[PDB]
């Protein structure tokens, strides 16, 4: 019994909120023994007794004990949570709402265990997170409230972000591109990212830029036939969701967002093609509604015209989603929790490198308008370097697209560069 | 012209006449700027009164005859007339009884609003798919034109659409209300 | 319409958490019109647009706007809460959990109205309280 104090402490608090008047008192006495035996420090005082009339609405009392112990009794954390989750499933609907109430304060304490000198306790925290992910998938009704408490608050701990984000990708990977498990993890990242916009944005982008950079090792005729295609597809759905309301920090990552848009336009199933169109419409909108940057009244008029142009039937054809009345409807699916996506109509349109110029020159017009205000900007000089790396490197799926873009944006060319272009033609 | 067709009765023959007359009233309201009207407003109200009586749903099942499926088209055709007639029409009650003008309008607005709402519930697919989709689309477009002209006397009765049960119908009511605010 | 800014504000926020991708976007535009027309003060900035892909898990966004308006827009309180309760009953189970999240910040503003010189606003607050009392009796699971 001495070895498992945390496991008993959850039995006391779960049964204090029961509906049997003779079981609340039985739990009060057990709680009294634990504090004396283990010298746990709490706010008030407790005295064993028999015959107490404990009220049913015993909710703000439980939350005060759990909150106090969590503050000044951290070592119980790992073994407490493991038990609390296990009791979550077995309890009824009404008791489930209670487990959330007193579970949340403990989640702060995972800060220290996540980097506990790789003592195999780090392996434990990741196991707990995998358990939390499974509750979210199944408890559809309580979805609006799990996001605000568990993920909303757990995502405000800077040191803990890296491990939490990593588990999201692995769970989605097993499901697949259209699987429910991968669809849900895309939504949850929105709540996680609200705490630290500047850190989740520069960490989901940083993974995409590397997966694309690793297709060079095993060149393939097309991306969809590459082994790493599934990794690229799911990571794109994350970028779609994070783009709304400026949760992808555009004022710092605009070069790395256009760079990826040009390598994805008009590739994939019809669902993935309406996502790329939506992503562009949200990056432009974020510019017009950002406070960090101070665009003069002239520039803001340039953007608003671009915002309308991209929604014309002309650009629906360029992106390759013609015959679709609205992109929003196709991009999202209502029954995304119940069933997995069901792709069909494998017949897939072709792409023409002349279309890529028209898009690649519309974006370049937007970027230059911004640089006029932003002093000593580096956006265009960063984008060129990214293109210049794929342009002169053998990759039969990305090289053609990286040449049409290298020329459309570059502002200076030397004799040494021209020979490479003319020797790729030979 | 309507009164004679109004009293014609119900039959496979007489139904087709009603349909064609309804299509005339739609074409007559695309040339309203060219024509000449002695009293434009007082005339548009009566036509709405005489045409609302013909939009009767679920009357082909009680009749128990598929030969009278035309009544489905008559309701589809009738609504298009009511949409065109209603576009920009302030309400004005006939002065047959002595009551306050402001009160008479609010009463009048609810008279038509409930009529459309009842026809809207029936068109739900849960309660031919193209027919219901088209008729349902018209039944809301007709309602939007009714509200825009009469915001003062009909906004209160209309707020209940915000929590309507059809998701596609809630978006339209919100788009309408967005315009109303923006206008000065 | 100029006399009911609070009655509309609840329609925009309730439907932003909907499950129809073409009903979130329509509701976002309505919210934009309200702030400009009525000079409501919010944290960020909003820009009317068409074609936006608004994510489904749009929960901490609503709670942030609602919390801001309640802090620095109190006069809307009474007519806002009356509508929110009325919208509680008609909504489904999942949307019921949303209404709780962004309803709470407003409750703290009833202080001023409870003793508003017995201007018949005091009779109003008691009407709201009796409405809350009825939710508690019926919603056993929550």
């Amino acid at each position: 019994p001495k070895d498992v104090p945390g496991t008993l402490l959850n039995i006391a608090l779960l049964n204090l909120g029961s509906s049997d008047p003779s079981l609340r008192s039985a739990a009060y006495n057990l709680l009294c023994a634990l504090t004396c035996t283990f010298n746990l420090k709490i706010e008030g005082q407790l005295l064993e007794t028999s015959g107490l009339c404990i009220p049913a609405n015993n909710t703000l009392f439980i939350v005060s004990i759990s909150k106090t112990l969590a503050a000044n009794e951290p070592h119980l954390t790992l073994e407490f949570l493991e038990e609390c989750i296990s009791g979550f499933s077995k309890s009824s609907i009404e008791l489930k709402h209670l487990c959330l109430e007193y579970m949340t304060p403990w989640l702060s304490n995972l800060v220290r265990f996540c980097k506990h000198n790789d003592d195999a306790k780090r392996q434990r925290v990741t196991a707990i997170l995998d358990k939390l992910i499974t509750m979210t998938i199944n408890e559809k009704q309580m979805y609006p409230s799990i996001q605000a408490k568990i993920w909303g608050s757990l995502g405000q701990i800077t040191d803990l972000l890296d491990v939490v984000l990593d588990s999201f990708i692995k769970t989605s990977a097993t499901g697949g591109l259209g699987s429910i498990k991968a669809e849900v993890m895309a939504d949850t990242a929105v709540a996680l990212a609200s705490g630290n916009v500047k850190l989740v944005s520069s960490k989901v982008i940083g993974r995409m830029c590397k997966i694309i950079d690793k297709t060079c090792l095993s060149p393939t005729p097309t991306l969809e036939q590459h082994l790493m295609w599934d990794d690229i597809a799911i990571l794109a759905r994350y970028m779609l969701m994070l783009s709304f309301n400026n949760s992808l920090d555009v004022a710092a990552h605009l070069p790395y967002l256009f760079h990826v848009v040009t390598f994805l336009v008009a590739t994939g199933p019809l669902s993935l093609r309406a996502s790329t169109h939506g992503l562009v419409i949200n990056i432009i909108h974020s510019l017009c509604t950002c406070s960090q940057l101070h665009f003069s009244e002239e520039t803001k008029q340039v953007l608003r015209l671009s915002l309308t142009e991209f929604s014309l039937p002309k650009f629906y054809l360029l992106f390759g989603i013609s015959k679709v009345k609205s992109a929003a409807v196709i991009a999202f699916r209502s029954s995304y929790r119940d069933r997995s996506f069901s792709p069909g109509s494998y017949e897939r349109e072709t792409f023409a490198l002349t279309s890529l110029e028209t898009v690649t020159e519309a974006l370049l017009e937007i970027m230059e308008a911004c640089m006029r205000d932003i002093p000593t900007c580096k956006w265009l000089d960063q984008w060129t370097e990214l293109a210049q790396r794929f342009a002169f490197q053998y990759n039969p799926s990305l090289q053609p697209r990286a040449l049409v873009v290298f020329g459309c944006i570059s502002k200076r060319v030397s004799h040494g560069q021209i020979k490479q272009i003319i020797r790729i033609l030979s | 012209l309507v009164r004679y067709v109004r009293v014609l009765g119900n039959m496979v023959h007489a139904i087709q006449i009603k349909t064609k007359l309804c299509q005339l009233v739609e074409v007559m309201m695309a040339r309203r700027d060219d024509l000449s009207f002695c009293q434009e407003m007082k005339f548009r109200n009566k036509m709405v009164e005489y045409l609302t009586d013909w939009v009767m749903g679920t009357s082909n099942q009680a009749a128990d005859d598929d030969v009278k499926c035309l009544t489905r088209d008559l309701d589809q055709a009738s609504m298009e007339a009511v949409v065109s007639l209603l576009a920009g029409l302030p309400l004005q009650p006939e002065e047959g009884d002595g009551v306050e003008l402001m009160e008479a309008k609010s009463q009048l607005f609810l008279k038509y609003f409930t009529l459309f709402m009842n026809l809207l519930n029936d068109c739900s697919e849960v309660e031919m798919s193209r027919r219901l989709a088209s008729l349902r689309h018209c039944t809301v477009l007709a309602m939007s034109n009714l509200l825009n002209a009469n915001v003062d006397s009909g906004l209160m009765h209309s707020i209940g659409l915000g929590y309507h049960k059809d998701l596609q119908t809630r978006a339209t009511f919100m788009e309408v209300l967005t315009k109303i605010l923006q206008q000065g």
